[PDB]
Formats: structure tokens, C-alpha cells, sequence
């Protein structure tokens, strides 16, 4: 029984080791309240405004559009505290473990912003934060612990499995299993058991809300598309939740292709996986023809996590958002021309959404069409992924 | 099939409890495997639950996970799985087997034609373990129309909703947990409340067993004097699995002298 | 013969070969005709909210200062884009090269900061960018030198001298010399020759100017104190402006002092060094006993200009500001502090003027005293440093 | 003294223009500086400029930026400079000797006391590079009062009311910039603008002597022709020294055989 829907068409749910359904119901039944709480929602829009810089600037991007009949907007989560969209719903996440008196906070990552996201947050509001994350992971994200050790946050490396994101994710719900009555997890992605996909939309819906009202400023007008690329769905859902019911506006999500989707080696689930109950959710997912979970690849390491969230799937399935996937190659050259004509460095995940409005508009160059992308993250991180790629290619 | 219903009435007349080991099927691989299912057999032991190697076991602690890994190191798959569970149930026939699934091996292919190749081979129950009984519908029908019992878990803290819908839905046995958390010998559980375990037995639930954290005969003979039917150990025995890789022969002894000691504190 | 007064006091004026003397009026009279003219305000201010991210958060801090009687707020530049002050002068700089009809950029860098605001303002802008950077810089700073570089700014080592931040500051002035009818100088902090540090200033004031209405907004009052790190005087000023008048207000300027002043090892010249004539100014500056120039030390590789902007020299002989120092452990201490407390990373550049907060706190914990530190950056840059010393520290 | 007046008088007596090299004091050490210099005496220099190293010229290219390093190798400082400056003048006593500066040098231990100093050793210029007519004020006053010319700078460019500051203000010689840029034999500036040659004798401005850029001997004639009193030559100068450290004897050889070109240019 639940206060809320937990399925969105035929995916999502709930499915997770009946010892765990208590604390779903309690996580649920305390989101419920805080949304209808003003109190809640002034302590939550107090952090985001003081704390981390909402709202996020709108930018027009004149350079890389010239010639063209495109104009194109980035909405700029680059300038939030801790550089990515991520930190939006932790912070609501936190002062939800705060309203049920948890004084401990698990997560998981895999790339580290999540990671670091959750860190600061326990740090700004006195929580005890443990992270969970795959040894390889570890072992390749050297700055991201450090800044998680820095705040305070206990990493704990998760040897089992792969040693990557998915394994990180049993961890936490491992640890969660027993520890419940005093620890909340705060799952970094619109994906996992109902109500994780819920609040964490709520939590990024800022995104497409203030998009909205600054598009209509400068434009007069609701965007053609918005565009964002999707690892688990947050920043997606987040830019697409308050468009859903604007039928004209076309929302579209990117998945990575990686090496291209007819080598295997992708992290595009949805549009080429196939669907499968894990980590809490029915949902497309990478795995064997056996029903063994897979890693999912890209250039970027933040868009790893081996299936996608079912809200994602199910607008997918009514028509309503469109799904596409840009390789390594794309989203690199992405990267390249962002920083050469509009002094911006996105996070190569991002560089993966200005990867398919640059494929728009060069396609059909004389096509009107009023863009917006969602820059979900800073890349600083990535620039000597893109260096050791691009010396070494010239 | 009636397996765990004519063993839980056989054990009725002998005033006895059913002490059930788990393993992970194909660890440390297919050959020592079958042995060693063999050897607890004829150790004593009243039923079997068997794993399927899953890359994601969420509800296990490191023991198990690592019992997953070892069987993944030597290329064991959910076919191989089913054609070791069809020789166990050729070589014993009324033994009752369990599986311990989890949802998305179900799922992947089919709920129905996973269920009836669990009928195929003879299996007598499954244990979903990431299916709690709000997801059940699907699973607990498919099982039953192959004349497999769903197993469903019984929380220590089962509030009276919860006892109603495991006592109708499951079948064969109710699994009672013995705490919160993951599977581990190193984290002791509770006495079964006797306050569940009789308003289980007031719903006319299936007989209870109890698992988690069972890695001693004290706990056996406690699980049953508090009015379980039995009860389940996995790690405790995948532990000596670990210990004796090296030496398969020290390996079948000490799960034998294991195996024995359990089975009867169970009397 | 100029419009706006080249001095503050004994302190500025305009120390250049002559030949640059109508490269200085023409930019001077650029300015005072940009200032009064509000289409350029308006380009200005639109780059500065749409691209940049201003106006910036002011963070209440209450975790830092529990249990005493300071409030402290933190002036958050670490939030612009680029992660630091810098962007406010050299989008204002960009735009009245555009309006001098100049096609060309050239600037001076040390740790880097400055070089990459000048290139992401020369690519969002049109401009050609190039960079001069002392050698020992350029091998200490690859991260930066790849974002220039990224952003299609040419990046020039410079060999002379002792290869670091003086020695760039001469080459971007030889070569300004000679290139002045088509490339402006974008000069880096509020020093130099006139207009520099009167131009800087203002490109910088809308931080105080914030800051003010912020305080205002939350308490009701004026800060007892703004406090700002300062190496050339950029953020420092830029803080300090609007609050000049405002005589209740204390100004506090931080240089670095650090392995302690002691030791000669510093890089505090307005309290430590001796005024001389360099780089077009008056100013207290680092040098030998003979009167050749010499390098500032700190930890902060950005505090590394070794004199200071002339404003403050003579802020400081009126008494309208206090100068202080603050050593590298005490710098550091403040950053890790920052991170474990408040889930915010600070430069450890700005983590100088936190520092000497911590210690106003610290030392009067009930003196009652509303305190504003400016965060000029923030401190991603600087995990590595901090960590290669608080490991090998524990 | 009046040793620039003394010299332009008697150039002026033979129909000759004044060829005046540059060297920095002390490169590539004092006792070769002191050879380097009387070369260049012996050879046919009519005057001399005379750079005090510092840590940052800003208006020399990478070879003079390269003399002043040389000099700070070998430990060169104004102290030593000053001590050479005094030798030199003990041996010629009626060649003008002119210090090219920076203004931290000067200003460094008080404008006066320099200017003092540079009377006390026979110094007849000083030109403060990074000092334009705009902040000129205590630098030529203390000039002036200690009998040392302040020479100043015309840029090709210059408009009247710069001409009339420079004609004023200037004693000596008055430097005509052949180009903008910074020093360098690699960049070779303009003839002198006759209009601005001729402005300054209607000023009656100190004679004229063009630099920057000038590396040969057709240059010399071609300065003198346009009507200035004679040409510096910096670079072309410092390239010998720079080209044959590893050998003295031909280092010498070769800066008299330049100097003796350049000077044979201006007859
Ligand atoms: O002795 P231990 O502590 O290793 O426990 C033995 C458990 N093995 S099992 O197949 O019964 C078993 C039963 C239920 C499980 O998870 C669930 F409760 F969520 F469903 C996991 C394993
Ligand atoms: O022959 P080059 O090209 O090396 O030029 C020789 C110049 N040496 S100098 O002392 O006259 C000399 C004169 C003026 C200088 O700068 C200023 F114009 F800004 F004042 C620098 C050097
Ligand atoms: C982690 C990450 C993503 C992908 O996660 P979503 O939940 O799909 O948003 C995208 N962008 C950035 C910058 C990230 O750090
Ligand atoms: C460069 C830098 C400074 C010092 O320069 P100022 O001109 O004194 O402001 C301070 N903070 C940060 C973050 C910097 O990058
Ligand atoms: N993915
Ligand atoms: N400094």
C-alpha cells in the first residue's frame, strides 16, 4: 500500500527485499508531508538560493548558431555549488533525513559528483555521510574522493561484483537493510524503488521551472525542444517535469553511445537494452541474454549507471520524450566547440546533450528552431580526458 | 508435487525440526558442487535451498557474495543451474529444494517459463528475494500454476497486514527472518518472536523456518522450541566451502561433521 | 594630461616608456565615455547575469561560527563563471577593447586564473586571444594551459628573467608597445598604470555593491567588516568600493605571509616591502636592497603578484584600511575548515581572508561583529596541493 | 659640465654626425665591460649609453634582455656599476657617457642621491626608460641640479605639444625613436620623420640622435642625412659580445671593426 503511484506505465516499483519496505513507506509518507509543508519548501528554496546559486543563469549561445535558423539556449546547472545539477536534490534529500530524525546519510557513485553532492550537503547539515563506491571507481576518481574525504564523508570501496557503480549501488542497500532506523540513502538518480524517481524529480524540477519562466522572458515563447542527456534520468526529468504537460515542446533525451551502439559498447538502455527487474525497478537495462547486470560505457564517466529511469521509459513508451544517442566522437567534438566559441567547458555528460542540438541544427541549417540544452554540469573534470584524447589525434 | 507438506508432517511425527543448509549451486564449481549437495543430503539434511549465481545479490553479505563470484569464476549460468538441479532431484526424490532467485533471473525470460522450468526439474519452491509480497502477484501466480510454492519472508517486526498476506500468498514454508540486514554468520539474529510465530500458525501460514545468521546448534534447537519448524543456515556452510578450496576431501569431511551437528539439535 | 586623477595619494600614476603613453590616454578616455554611456552598461550588465551567473549567493556560514558572537557570511565569487572574480573585470575589459575598435587581446598570467577568464572572454566575444606566461608557470600550471588553450587562446612561454608572473607582465607590455593600434591589454588586477587599477576597480565594484544590498536584505545593517585576500587587489577592491564612504564599515586587506614574515618568505609588500616604480606604478613592492624586483611566496600560487594595486597603499597610509597577513598554515587550516564545516571548497587564495576571519572570531568570541569574507574562488585547484601536505601531515 | 654641447659643437666643426653604442654595463663580466668599453672608444664611439642591469627591462627586446641576464651571472650590481662608471671616465675625459636606467633604480634609495651619485662618477645622461614627460618632474629637477642631463624621448608619433615638452624639458641629446616596439636590431624602425627633426630644431631642442633598430652603417648616413645630429646602436652591439663569449680576443675584434664602419658612416 502506498500514499503514491509507484509505477509509471509498466515501470518502476518497488522491489526491494521486504525487510526495506518500512523504510520506503516511511521515506514516502515523509515526502508526501514536506511537499505540502511551507515550512519544508522555504528551508529547501532558502539553501538553493544562498547556498547554492539557484536560480541557475540561461544563457543564448550566438556563436555556435551563426548562419543557422537555430537559436540556442544552455541552461546552466554548471553554476551551481559543486558544479552539477546534483546538488538540487540532495539538498532536499538531506532535510528530508532530517524530518525523520535520520542522523546518517549512505550513498553511492560512480563517477564521485553524487558522491560529492551528498558530501557537502551532510557537511552544510550536520549529517554522517558514508559513500559507497566501486574500487575500479575509486582507484580512477582520485579527486572526487579527496574532496568527499575533505568534507567529511567516509568512502567506503566496494570490492564485490564489477567494483563499479552497480555494485556500489547493492552496498548501499545492503547497508540501508540493516541500518534503516537511523540512516537515510540518498540515491543520486531519478531511478531506483518507488519513491526515489518521484522525489527526486520534485527535487530537480526547478530546472525546467525556471527554464520555462526565462525562456518566456527573453522569447515570449515556450522553447521548440529541451534537450539533456541521461546516465539514470535526473537532470532529464528535471528540465522535461514541468514542459510534460506543454504538448508542443518536444523533449529529448540522450543516452551515450559510446564506441556506437552496434559495437556493444554503449550506456543506452533504454533505446537498446532490454527490459529487467534491478536495484528496485522494472526498467531497460544493460545485461546478458541470461539476465547477468552490465556495466554501461561511455567517454564520460558519469553517464554509467547500467539502466535508466522508469519515468524516462515511460514517456518513451507513450510517445511523449523522444530518446536519441551521441558517441564518444560527438560528444568530444561537443566539447571542443563549446569551449572555443563560448568560453563554457561543459562536463562531457552534458557535452553529449549539445551533441545532438548541434547534430538539429546542422542537419537542417535552415530549420526554425528555438533550442534549449541542458548544461548539467562544469567539465573542468574533463580536461585531460579530452587532452590525452586530442594531442594524441593531433 | 507435496514435498515440503509430506516432509513437515513426517518431521511432525518424529517430534523433530527440519535443519536446511543453503549453497550457492556451481560453487566452487559444477563437479565439487554436486558433491557436495550429495554430502550435506547425507549428513542429514531434511531440504536444500540452492542459489543461482546473480551478479547483484543485494539481500547477501560478503560470505555469499562470494560464493556468487567463486561459481561466476568457473563459468556456471542459469542453464547450467537448471541441468545440475534436474540430476540432484533424479538422484533424491523427495527431498525438498528451494531456489533462492532473484527477480531479474526470473523475470528475464519469462515469469511463466521460468516457473515451469522449475517444474521441469523438479524444484518445490522459490524464494524471489527483491520481490517484496506488494510485487508478488505475478511470481506467487506463475509459481502456482506450476505447482511451486512462492516463499515469502516474514520480517521480524511483521505487522499484522503483512503476517495476513505472507500466511495466504506463500506456500510450502514461511521464511522468518531473524533480523534486519543482509545474510552473514557474523551477525547473530533473535529468538523467533513466539508472538509471530503463533499468529502465523493462527492464519494457517505454511510451518515457519528460520534463517539468517543460523551458524550454531544452539540456534537450531532454539529456532524449534520457540515454535519454528525448522531452520535455514547458509553462510555457516558456505563458510567451510571458502576455508577448504585447497582440499576438496578436509572440505566434504568438515561439512559432514557441520552438517551432522546441526541436524541433530534439531531433535 | 588626463580626465580621471592617475594617483591615490603619493601612490599609481602612469611608469610607462612613452611611447605607451597614447595607448594609456586612448583606453582611459574609451572608459570615461563607456561609463556614461548605458548601451554599454546594459551589454555589460547583461554578459555579467546571463553568461557570467551574477548577481552571486551571500552564504550565512553558521555552522563555522557556533557558540561565539560573529556572524559571518561569505561573499560567494567562487559561484561566476570560471570559479572565480576574475570573470567580472575582463568581460568589461572584452567589451571596451570591442568598443576601442581593438580585434587583439594580449594578458598576463601567474597561476593561471587570469589567462583563462581572458580567453573565455576573447572566445565568447570574437577576439584573439594571446597569453603570456612565465615559463615556471606554464611547466606548475598545465590544467590552466590546457583551458587557454581549449578556448583558442595562444599561450606564450616566457623564458627572462626569473620566468614567472613579473616577467609576463613585462613581455604583455613589450609587446603591447608594439602592437597597441590593434590589441588591448587586458592587465589582470587593480595595478599598473592608470587606468588600470581605476578601471579594474569598477569592473570589479558590483561585489561590495551586492554585498551591500544583500546585508541590507538579511540584516538590516551594514557589516562591521568586509575582509578580502589580497595579491594584486582586484577581488579586495572590488569588495571594498561601495563600502568606502559607509565609515563604519572596516576594510581588512590579507596578504599572504607565508612560511611567516619572518622569514622573508611572504608575499605581503604593502605592510613588508618598500615602495619602488614597477610595472607602470608607485607602489610598495617586493625587491632587494639594490632595488631589483623580487617574487611574492605563497602557498596561493595566485598571490603571487609581488606588489599591489596602488588604491590600497593609499586606502592603507589614510587609515580607511587595515592591512594584514596570514601564513600558509593558517590558509590552510581555513580551507580544511570550509570544507568539513560548511560543504563549500575556497581557493586558498580567498582561504586567506577566511583565515584572518577565523582568528577575529576566534581570539573575541564575544565581540559581537557581523563579518563579510569575500570568496573570491573556489578551491577544486587546489585539492591536490592541500592533500600532497595533509597526508604527509598525518 | 658640457661634454654632449662640447661634442655636437666639434661634430658640427667637421660636418660629422655622432655614432653612439649601447652596451650594458657589466656583460659578460666587469673586467671584459671595461675591455668592451674601451674598444668601443678606441674604435670611434663619439659618446656612449650605458645600461645599469635590472631585474625587468621592459623596453628591451631579447637581446639586451639577454645582456642584462648575462651581467646578473656574473653578479653585476649598481654598486659595481658605478665603480666601472668612475674608472671610465678617470681614462676619458671628455667622452659624454649616458646611463640608460630604469626608474626603480633610480628611485630606489632616493632621486636625488642617484642623480648625485651619477655627478660624482662623471656621468653626463641619464634617459629613465619606464619614465615618461608626464611623471618626468623629480627626476630631470634632480638631473638638473646635480648637472646631469635628462634625456627624453620623441616617439614618431609625436603631436606638438609633446615636441615643445621634450624640446624643454630635455638636455643633452634628445632621443628620436626610430620605431615603436622595444630595442632590437631585429626590427628596423623608420628614417627620421624630417617634420619631427625639423620641430625640434625650431624648438631649439637638444640635437638629435635616432635609436632603436639601427644595425648598419646605411642607416648611420641615412639618419644624419635627415637632419639628425647622430644615431645609437644597441643590439647590432650586444649580438657581437653575444655571438663570441667563448672568445675574447675575436669578441674585441669584431666591435672594432663594427664600430669603426658605423663610425666611418657618419663622417
Ligand atoms: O545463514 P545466512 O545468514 O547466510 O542466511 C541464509 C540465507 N540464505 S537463503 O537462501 O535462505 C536467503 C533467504 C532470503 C534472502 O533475502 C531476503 F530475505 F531478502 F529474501 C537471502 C537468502
Ligand atoms: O639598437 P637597439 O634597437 O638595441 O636600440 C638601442 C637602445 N638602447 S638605449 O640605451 O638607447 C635605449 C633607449 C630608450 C629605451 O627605451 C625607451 F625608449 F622607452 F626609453 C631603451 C633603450
Ligand atoms: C552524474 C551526472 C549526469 C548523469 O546523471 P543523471 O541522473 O542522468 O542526470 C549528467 N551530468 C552530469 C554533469 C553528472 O555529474
Ligand atoms: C588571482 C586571484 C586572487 C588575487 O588577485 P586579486 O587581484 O588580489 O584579487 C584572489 N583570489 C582568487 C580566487 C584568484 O584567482
Ligand atoms: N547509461
Ligand atoms: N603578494
Amino acid at each position: 500500500t502506498t500514499l503514491l503511484n509507484p509505477y509509471f506505465g509498466e515501470f518502476g516499483g518497488m522491489y526491494v527485499p521486504q525487510i526495506l519496505m518500512p523504510a520506503l513507506n516511511q521515506l514516502e509518507e515523509a515526502f508526501v508531508s514536506a511537499q505540502k509543508d511551507p515550512e519544508f519548501q522555504a528551508q529547501f528554496a532558502d539553501l538553493l538560493k544562498n547556498y547554492a546559486g539557484r536560480p541557475t543563469a540561461l544563457t543564448k549561445c550566438q556563436n555556435i548558431t551563426a548562419g543557422t535558423r537555430t537559436t540556442l539556449y544552455l541552461k546552466r546547472e554548471d553554476l551551481l555549488h559543486g558544479g552539477a545539477h546534483k546538488t538540487n536534490q540532495v539538498l532536499g534529500q538531506a532535510l528530508l533525513a532530517k524530518r525523520m530524525g535520520k542522523s546518517e546519510i549512505i550513498a553511492e557513485t560512480g563517477a564521485g559528483q553524487h558522491g560529492v553532492a551528498s558530501a557537502l550537503a551532510s557537511a552544510l547539515l550536520g549529517l554522517k555521510c558514508r559513500i559507497y563506491m566501486g574500487a575500479k571507481d575509486v582507484e580512477r576518481q582520485s579527486p572526487n574522493v579527496f574532496r568527499m574525504r575533505l568534507m567529511g564523508a567516509e568512502v567506503i570501496p566496494v570490492h564485490s561484483g564489477s567494483a563499479t557503480l552497480k555494485d556500489a549501488c547493492n552496498e548501499a542497500l545492503r547497508d540501508w537493510s540493516g541500518s534503516y532506523e537511523t540512516a537515510h540513502y540518498m540515491l543520486g538518480t531519478a531511478a531506483g524503488p518507488h519513491p526515489y524517481p518521484t522525489i527526486v524529480r520534485e527535487f530537480q524540477r526547478m530546472i525546467g521551472e525556471e527554464t520555462k519562466a526565462q525562456i518566456l522572458d527573453k522569447e515570449g515563447r515556450l522553447p521548440d525542444a529541451v534537450i539533456a542527456c541521461v546516465g539514470g534520468g535526473s537532470n532529464a526529468i528535471g528540465m522535461f517535469a514541468d514542459f510534460i504537460n506543454d504538448t508542443s515542446v518536444g523533449l529529448i533525451g540522450v543516452e551515450p553511445g559510446g564506441h556506437g551502439i552496434e559495437t556493444g559498447e554503449h550506456g543506452a538502455p533504454l533505446k537498446h537494452g532490454r527490459v529487467g527487474i534491478y536495484f528496485g525497478m522494472k526498467a531497460p537495462m544493460m545485461q546478458t541474454a541470461d539476465g547477468q547486470i552490465e556495466e554501461s560505457y561511455s567517454i564520460s564517466a558519469g553517464l554509467d549507471f547500467p539502466s535508466v529511469g522508469p519515468q524516462h521509459a515511460y514517456l518513451n513508451s507513450i510517445g511523449r520524450a523522444d530518446y536519441v544517442s551521441i558517441t564518444d566522437d560527438e560528444a568530444l567534438e561537443a566539447f571542443k566547440t563549446l569551449c572555443r566559441h563560448e568560453g563554457i567547458i561543459p562536463a562531457l555528460e552534458s557535452s553529449h546533450a549539445l551533441a545532438h542540438a548541434l547534430k538539429m541544427m546542422r542537419e537542417q541549417p535552415e530549420k526554425e528552431q528555438l533550442l534549449v540544452v541542458n548544461l548539467s554540469g562544469r567539465g573542468d573534470k574533463d580536461i585531460f580526458t579530452v587532452h590525452d584524447i586530442l594531442k594524441a589525434r593531433g | 508435487m507435496e514435498r515440503y507438506e509430506n516432509l513437515f508432517a513426517q518431521l511432525n511425527d518424529r517430534r523433530e525440526g527440519a535443519f536446511v543448509p543453503f549453497v550457492t549451486l556451481g560453487d566452487p564449481g559444477i563437479e565439487q558442487s554436486l558433491k557436495i549437495i550429495d554430502t550435506l543430503i547425507d549428513a542429514g539434511a531434511d531440504a536444500l535451498e540452492l542459489g543461482v549465481p546473480f551478479s547483484d545479490p543485494l539481500a547477501d553479505g560478503p560470505t555469499i557474495q562470494n560464493a556468487n563470484l567463486r561459481a561466476f569464476a568457473a563459468g556456471v549460468t542459469p542453464a547450467q543451474c537448471f541441468e545440475m538441479l534436474a540430476l540432484i532431484r533424479e538422484k533424491h526424490p523427495t527431498i525438498p529444494i528451494g531456489l533462492l532467485m532473484y527477480a531479474n533471473l526470473v523475470f528475464n525470460n519469462g515469469i511463466d517459463a521460468f516457473y515451469a522450468r522449475c517444474e521441469q526439474v523438479g524444484v518445490d519452491s522459490v524464494l524471489v528475494a527483491d520481490v517484496p509480497v506488494e510485487e508478488s502477484a505475478p511470481f506467487r501466480q506463475a509459481a502456482l500454476r506450476h505447482n511451486i510454492a512462492p516463499i515469502f519472508i516474514c520480517p521480524p517486526n511483521a505487522d499484522d497486514d503483512l503476517l495476513r498476506q505472507v500466511a495466504s500468498y506463500g506456500r510450502g514454508y514461511t521464511y522468518l527472518l531473524s533480523r534486519s540486514g543482509v545474510t552473514g554468520a557474523e551477525n547473530r539474529g533473535a529468538l523467533p518472536l513466539h508472538h509471530l510465530i503463533e499468529k502465523l500458525k493462527e492464519y494457517h501460514a505454511a510451518p515457519a523456518l528460520q534463517g539468517f545468521g543460523i551458524s550454531s546448534p544452539e540456534q537450531v534447537s532454539a529456532a524449534v522450541r520457540a515454535g519454528a519448524a525448522g531452520a535455514i543456515s547458509g553462510s555457516a556452510i558456505v563458510k567451510i566451502i571458502e576455508k577448504n578450496l585447497a582440499s576438496p576431501k578436509q572440505m566434504l569431511a568438515e561439512l559432514r561433521s557441520f552438517v551432522s551437528a546441526m541436524k541433530a539439535a534439531s531433535r
